[PDB]
RNA sequence: AAAUAAGCCAUGCGUCUAAGUAUAAGCAAUUAUACAGCGAAACUGCGAAUGGCUCAUUAAAUCAGUUAUCGUUUAUUUGAUAGUACCUUACUACAUGGAUAACCGUGGUAAUUCUAGAGCUAAUACAUGCUGAAAAUCCCGACUUCGGAAGGGAUGU
RNA sequence: GCGAUGGUUCAUUCAAAUUUCUGCCCUAUCAACUUUCGACGGCUGGGUAUUGGCCAGCCGUGGUGACAACGGGUAAGGGUUAGGGCUCGGAGAAGGAGCCUGAGAAACGGCUACUACAUCCAAGGAAGGGCAGGCGCGCAAAUUACCCA
């Protein structure tokens, strides 16, 4: 365990040492072979097995809260660890390097994902109902749960009909593929494949709210982010022309303020009813943020913000001032924080998947208690 | 699932067929290697005989040639450019062979001063395609990949030159 | 909460059959290999501090170093970890362990001695105990003894004698054949080897010059023939 | 572990050693042009009696195989293989019979030392160097520029280098060693190329029968010139 | 035409009846349509 | 000496000097003996390069460091690709502002050589040897590296390099 | 699309082409040695290797990308009628671009590696005929 | 020498040679004491692509003849096999390392190596591996008394 | 000096994998079939030990069939030549799903999760998934034999 910033502090307690590890190979024969002298005490793992040996796409800790999903990329597996087992429940091998999953069920009971073989697969605990293809590419993956329906975007321009872009939807009790839900990317080339070209063409991030009104806002690459309402299967808003690609989509707890992103390292607090923004921020440097989530220390609101310059700034909304910055030594894929509190669990391109505490944000979760007491050593340490 | 075999396919006459064997493993493919920039990630698969192939996921670094010159240097790799097969490889950089991919320029530079001595990108026999001298006066040249990085471990290759180097840079252009 | 104190430094250990967990209460909360005090156990113990390396709780498991929950937790142990001897190659198995943790739930607590005091714990601290053997190989056996280039090993080894059957004959001595020795067997087998490798290098020159020989004969004959 | 039918023919086994047969064991000659040496020793000259007498025979160092002792009992020994048991003081050789069936000849030491092994194929190996491949897998570094394919050579066996060898040739008596016609000593009157694989010869015996055999079955023996004594 | 690039409209088997609809929506029906009429052009 | 080296580094940074904070990481890989060739290209032609601010700071203990591991027997192979490589790969991606320095650390004591005078030939000098026979090898294998490495940028390094190579070339030619 | 090479020759030197006979006592065709077509399941300009069985036989579809179906006919062996049977089979070959072809001619195929599912063959020798569509017979 | 079941019911079930590692607190001894003979335990290497069982079937796809691998992997066999030094540590280096098992002890649990703590010690196990020396080793060879060679280039896989 | 052990490359042997033309029994109350897991190419890569629509991106229009495709029925021989004899000839290890070793397995030998039985216990926990034999009415009929010689 280490800690990184001054007056708040974050705590390191899982996660790859160096920027550049061996070979694991030569690292258990070094070990095995020589003389070596490690810090026994504070150096540990928390959950048996907690890496991937090459890198990692996403983790979701479930709405239980007791099974921690994680797909990464060698043999490329989706390891399932049970949390208040503290280990490896399974790890199950796939077809290739996963993009994004959802959990569907309260359990890892149902899983869904969207995978870079132009695939969705849903998987159970008994195994794998089969597979299918998306006619498109895939960015994201989304969840309608009040009319059952899986919802991803595509990049490119469709086949035959409108020139827009799409949105691939099927329903679980209906089974098929509705129709996609056509948004605007711009123009082309005439002379192209049917995939599209490498300059432009994408819609990338796909957000809902599941408790709240739910209004599916999509993002694309012009500077666009766009609102759709269920029970209309129509468009409503189109807005936010920026010049960054939109990489962020997240509701806060209210219902109503939205805080996108853009591909320089841009963001905006909107409202869903005023033009002008809340809030803008211009941080870090020109590599694209990725993953922003509203988070509550039990009293305020504050904001995430996870960008692959191994940059990760909690930031205040109510004020807007930097209230803590973590530099996590590595490129990071993915962030999610344990609901309770305190915990941000990142998947990384290293080898272990890394974990943050925040003492001041929240406090230690239900199933590792004696984090905080970590935490109290370590404060008697220095 | 993923395997070799030819027996869940029609035939030619365009018959399908039951022809149900178990998957074997001599018709054992496995997962493809989406090889990105990053710092080196390569894990070791021993496969039949006891062989080893090298699974790189993440490179840096390979040797390119300048070869109409004679000389080949270890450069890094900045982001690949443009792909013959497919987009997502441009759109999420993804190291295959025969990818026209920009690399550093610095050690070319070096040998063409300390061999010839002419500065360059900034008698004779130094002479540089006015095409590749822009390449070098933006400092990154545009190599194309001959090495196949996932079976071998190592994203290596020559430099494209003439005839080939106005060709990618025409399909950069469409 | 029964405490094996173990001494590594004198080689000794003592169970110790501890009463009224009022006494064990700063043990609780500490990690395996912390640093506890001594010092609130017992008046005997003034001056002690002793670091906590495992144990065992009610029901009989182990205690592994590196998990963080205090209750019994299941871990998946590979090849190598502790709590766990594999059956055969390449198994993995799932295994209950107890965490890090010292809780009020354990049976026996293993403690080892880093530091004394000024008072002696009577069957722990008194009793020596040696090492089972001594060293094998003759660096290290030169490590030991501190010798010098002259003081040839063979006379420094250590001995130990036993007495055999046969209604009670003499004093037998035993050694433990010293591995790192250079013998000149040893050297040699390295003359032999190098002798090897340039009988094979001459033997390659001398097929090689009468094949040059013969190939330049063979091209004379073929050009008297055109 | 086969049975004695499925045994080759060419190796023979009676009514005698039981319903099975012991396989050769991997080596230079293949597995159906074999005689493994436990079939040799007991099976067709009756030095011994049983499998533990075999190898009480093989284990202590009183059979060697050409020119070196051999231990393990199925080693194979299929095409003249000088065989030099010391204690008896008798080199046998390896030959066919014009039925197709192995066949064995007594010999001492003068003919013993050399062996009559067929050119599998020339190539340039390590370090540049020109290598030849037998029958008998042996391999010679550093060869004769004209030993080219199908061409035999005398074998030293106590160095193992070159001393002599045979063209291939059409006018040359040869020996079949495989096919419908097996075992015919017989002189190469004719030899057709077939380009695109499997060219002929046409070969005659002494007495006027004309037959078409492959150039992978010949085996080039002598013009006339008999090098070993086929047996009298 | 090829692989999987148009949407063929069957009903999946295995893919029917997967998961219940559960509607978690923690405003009251009225007030929602209202809501998305006053947008940026109202 | 690789273990004598490292320990070295670690007094190196036991001095705590902010030039030298942002590159401790990269500079104890060139000592880890499995990383060195990619950590030469990690350092220069990377994202993190050497900023010219504490390009004063970080250069002189950066070059000692890279000639010990050019000096060092230990890991490398035979012939070519055995640390004559490794010699011009750091040469190669030196630059010629820190190629004074290296070059300093390399002539120990025939950095402050005269060869010529105002007279013809300086037999005073040229009667006594300050380096072993051994010694002068690795310096004109190492001088040849730097050169041809190089190229017209020598130019202002011309007072040295021709003394130390007519110094080594006349002991010889005496010693025939 | 990327650019067709002939994948070791190197031709961006400022200081050729590589064309194998096939052998078999054939001739390489003129635009076989000079024209600048590239294909790599070519045998005189790629790398493909003909060897084993030598076939030949009438062309039924020219109209395909570089792939004709040979309609092959044999006369089999009934022994109920004891009589002999027209049967006709379809071959399939890669075509080079170096011969000139036409509709019904006699063409010779030789066999080389698997090129796909179907493909074991390449052209070799084009026999210049006035055969006709599919009412036309002759075993070949 | 020929000798339907569905369902009930009991019983039965590796590997050592002169030639890797022996301080067994193991046996057996003496005429020059690290070891020597036999050698359980354990570490190391090899082994188990089968011996044979059950039952919904495979309709030129298997299979047979007949080709090819210039499209591929191969432990074992047997045969050949590897010219690769110096290259700024010298005011140097020159009998190479650390782990563990067996063993000795202290135990926990109802729960057999389910195992924890503490102390050892070997390798043909895992692992590093500039050096005696001013030479080494390949290709050329002028001059030539077969003389055997002045001096020229060069440094694996 | 003789061997044992070990080592790079090329052999050789033992294999394994594909692969070319011909050869199945009947049937038109089976005339259209394939593109309904790409159906035929060619280009580019991925993966494989390698070729290959084997798989992924780009486009072209195919491929088979009244000379019997396709579908349906289930009743699943070759070589050795007087003769008979003799020889050779898919799916599972309680059920799906995923993984590990090795030259060779998708071993079912092990592991993990889910599902389904079932055992010991001090109620906290912990190990495990075959054939053979008898009865199969209340009345019946061939050894639970010995050894690797």
């Amino acid at each position: 365990k280490l800690t990184n910033p001054g007056p708040v502090p974050v705590y390191t307690v899982a996660g790859p040492s160096t920027a550049r590890p061996l070979p694991d190979w030569l690292l258990r024969r070094r070990k095995r072979s020589a003389k070596y002298d490690p810090e026994n005490l504070n150096n540990f793992e928390l959950i048996q097995e907690f890496e991937f040996e090459e890198a990692s796409n996403c983790v979701r800790v479930s709405e239980d809260g007791n099974w921690i999903m994680s797909t990464g990329t060698y043999k490329p597996q989706f390891h399932v660890h049970n949390t208040r087992e503290l280990s490896l429940s399974f790890s199950r091998h796939t077809n290739s390097e996963n993009v994004t999953f959802l959990l569907l069920s309260q359990d890892y009971s149902k899983s869904v994902h969207l995978q870079c073989d132009r695939t969705l697969e849903f998987h159970t605990p008994m195994g794998c109902h089969y597979s299918i293809r998306i006619p498109r590419f895939g960015r994201d993956l989304a969840y309608l749960r009040q009319s059952c329906e899986v919802l991803v975007p595509a990049v490119g321009l469709s086949s035959d009909g409108s020139g827009y872009g799409e949105v691939f939807r099927l329903d679980l009790e209906r089974g098929q593929f509705l129709r996609p839900w056509q948004v605007d990317v711009g123009e082309d080339e005439p002379g192209s494949g049917l995939q599209g070209s490498i300059h432009a063409g994408a819609v990338n991030v796909a957000a809902v709210a599941e408790n709240t009104h739910g209004l599916c806002a999509f993002g694309t690459s012009i500077g666009t982010v766009e609102f759709y309402d269920p029970r209309s299967k129509s468009r409503v808003a189109v807005l936010g022309n920026q010049d960054g690609e939109i990489t962020a989509l997240d509701y806060s707890r209210d219902g109503l303020s939205l805080a996108l992103g853009t591909s320089t390292g841009q963001i905006r607090i909107f409202d869903l009813r005023n033009p002008r923004p809340l809030l803008k921020k211009d941080q870090g440097m020109g590599l694209p943020i990725k993953n922003l989530i509203h988070l509550t220390t039990p009293t305020e609101e504050r904001k995430l913000l996870s960008a692959d310059k191994r940059i990760i700034k909690i930031w205040d909304e109510q004020s807007g001032d930097l209230w803590t910055s973590v530099e996590p030594l590595v490129d990071l894929n993915f962030v999610t924080h344990v609901p309770d509190s305190g915990m941000i669990l990142t998947a990384n391109e290293g080898k272990q998947m890394h974990c943050f505490f925040i003492p001041n944000l929240g406090l230690a979760p239900r199933w590792c208690h004696f984090l905080d007491n970590l935490v109290h050593e370590m404060e008697s340490e220095k | 699932g993923i395997s070799r075999d030819s027996r869940h396919k029609r035939s030619h006459t365009g018959a399908k067929r039951a022809f149900y064997r178990k998957k074997r493993a001599f018709e054992l493919g496995r997962q493809p290697a989406n090889t990105r920039i990053g710092p080196k990630r390569i894990h070791i698969v021993r496969t039949r005989g006891g062989n080893h192939k090298y699974r790189a996921l993440r490179l840096d670094s390979g040797n390119f040639a300048w070869g109409s010159e004679g000389c080949t240097r270890k450069t890094r790799i900045i982001g690949v450019v443009y792909h013959p097969s497919n987009n997502e490889l441009v759109r999420t950089n993804t190291l295959t062979k025969s990818a026209v991919v920009q690399i550093d320029a610095a050690p070319f530079r070096q040998w063409y001063e300390a061999h010839y001595g002419q500065p360059l990108g900034r008698a004779a026999h130094g002479k540089v395609d006015p095409a590749l001298e822009k390449q070098f006066e933006a400092g990154r040249l545009y190599a194309i990949i001959s090495s196949r990085p996932g079976q071998s471990g190592r994203a290596d290759g020559y430099i494209l030159e003439g005839e080939e180097l106005a060709f990618y840079q025409r399909k950069l252009h469409k | 909460m029964k405490l094996n104190i173990s001494h590594p430094a004198n080689g000794s250990q003592k169970l110790i059959e501890v009463e009224d967990e009022r006494k064990l209460r700063h043990f609780y909360d500490k990690r395996m290999g912390a640093e506890v005090a001594g010092d609130p156990l017992g008046p005997e113990w003034k001056g002690y501090i002793l670091r906590i390396t495992g144990g065992n709780d009610k029901q009989g498991f182990p205690m592994k170093q590196g998990v963080i929950a205090p209750n019994r937790v299941r871990l998946l142990l590979s090849e190598g970890h502790s709590c766990y001897r594999p059956r055969r190659d390449g198994e993995r198995k799932r295994k209950s362990v107890r965490g890090c943790i010292v809780g009020p739930d354990l049976s026996v607590l293993a403690l080892s001695i880093v530091k004394q005091g000024e008072q002696d714990i009577p069957g722990l601290t008194d009793v020596v105990h040696p090492k089972r053997l001594g060293p094998k190989r003759a660096t290290k056996i030169r490590r030991f003894f501190s010798l010098s280039k002259d003081d040839d090993v063979r006379k420094y080894v250590i001995r130990r004698e036993v007495q055999p059957k046969g209604e009670g004959k003499k004093p037998y001595t035993k050694a433990p054949r010293i591995q790192r020795l250079v013998t000149p067997q040893r050297l040699q087998h390295k003359r032999h080897r190098i002798a090897l490798k340039r009988r094979q290098q001459e033997k390659v020159k001398e097929e090689a010059a009468e094949y040059a020989q013969i190939l330049a004969k063979r091209v004379a004959e073929a050009k008297a023939q055109k | 572990h086969q049975k004695r039918l499925s045994a080759p023919s060419h190796w023979l086994l009676d009514k005698l050693s039981g319903a099975y047969a012991p396989r050769p064991s991997t080596g230079p000659h293949k597995l159906r042009d074999c005689m493994p040496l436990i079939v040799f020793v007991r099976n067709r000259l009756k030095y011994a009696l049983n499998y533990r007498e075999t190898k009480a025979i093989m284990m202590q160092r009183l059979v060697k195989v050409d020119g070196k002792v051999r231990t393990d009992i199925t080693y194979p020994a299929g095409f003249m293989d000088v065989i030099t048991i010391e204690k008896t003081g008798e080199n046998f050789r390896l030959i066919y019979d014009t039925k197709g069936r192995f066949t064995v000849h007594r010999i001492t030491d003068e003919e013993a030392k050399y062996k009559l092994g067929k050119v599998k194929r020339v190539q340039l190996g390590r370090g540049g160097v020109p290598f030849l491949v037998t029958h008998d897998a042996r391999t010679i570094r550093y060869p004769d520029p004209l030993i080219k394919v199908n061409d035999t050579v005398k074998i030293d066996l106590e160095t193992g280098k070159i001393t002599d060898f045979i063209k291939f040739d059409t006018g040359a008596l040869a020996m079949i060693t495989g096919g419908r016609n097996m075992g015919r000593v017989g002189v190469i009157t004719h030899r057709e190329r077939h380009d695109g694989g499997f060219g002929i010869v046409h070969l005659k015996d002494a007495l006027d029968n004309t037959f078409a055999t492959r150039e992978s079955n010949v085996f080039v023996i002598g013009s006339e010139k008999p090098w070993i004594s086929l047996p009298k | 035409a090829s692989k999987g690039r148009k949407l063929r409209y069957t009903v999946h088997e295995k893919l029917q009846n997967f998961m219940a609809p559960e509607d978690r929506r923690s405003w009251e029906e009225h007030a929602i349509d209202r809501l998305f009429g006053t947008l940026f052009g109202q | 000496d690789i273990e004598l080296q490292k320990l070295a580094l670690k007094a190196i940074l036991t001095w705590k000097s902010e030039g030298i904070k942002p590159y401790q990481e990269h500079l104890e890989y060139l000592l880890d003996e499995a990383r060195f060739k990619n950590e030469l290209t990690v350092l220069f032609q990377g994202d993190n390069k050497i900023l010219p601010e504490h390009r004063s700071e970080v250069i002189p203990v950066l070059l000692h460091l890279l000639y010990g591991r050019a000096i060092s027997r230990k890991g490398a192979a035979s012939g070519r690709h055995g640390l004559h490589a490794t010699r011009l790969a750091i040469i190669r991606q030196l630059d010629v502002e820190d190629m004074g320095s290296f070059l300093d650390i390399g002539l120990g004591p025939l950095r402050a050589i005269r060869v010529v005078d105002e007279q013809g030939v300086r037999e005073s000098v040229f009667a006594h040897e300050p380096l072993p026979p051994r010694k002068q090898v690795g310096l004109l294998n190492m001088l040849e590296a730097v050169i041809n490495e190089l190229g017209t940028s020598v130019e202002p390094y011309m007072d040295a390099l021709v003394n130390s190579v007519l110094y080594c070339l006349v002991n010889a030619c005496r010693k025939l | 699309r990327a650019f067709l090479k002939q994948p070791h020759i190197f031709l961006n030197s400022k200081v050729r082409r590589w064309y194998k006979d096939v052998g078999l006592g054939f001739k390489t065709p003129k635009t076989a040695i000079e024209g600048h077509y590239i294909d790599k399941k070519c045998p005189f300009t790629g790398m493909v290797s003909i060897r084993g069985r030598i076939l030949t036989g009438r062309v039924v579809s020219t109209k395909m990308h570089r792939t004709i179906i040979i309609r092959r006919e044999y006369l089999h062996y009934i022994p109920k009628y004891n009589r002999y049977e027209k049967r006709h089979k379809n071959l399939a070959a890669h075509v080079s671009p170096a011969f000139r072809v036409e509709e019904g001619d006699m063409v010779v195929v030789g066999q080389c590696r698997p090129l796909s599912k179907t493909v074991r063959f390449n052209v070799l020798r084009v026999l210049p005929r006035t055969g006709k569509s599919v009412k036309k017979f002759q075993k070949f």
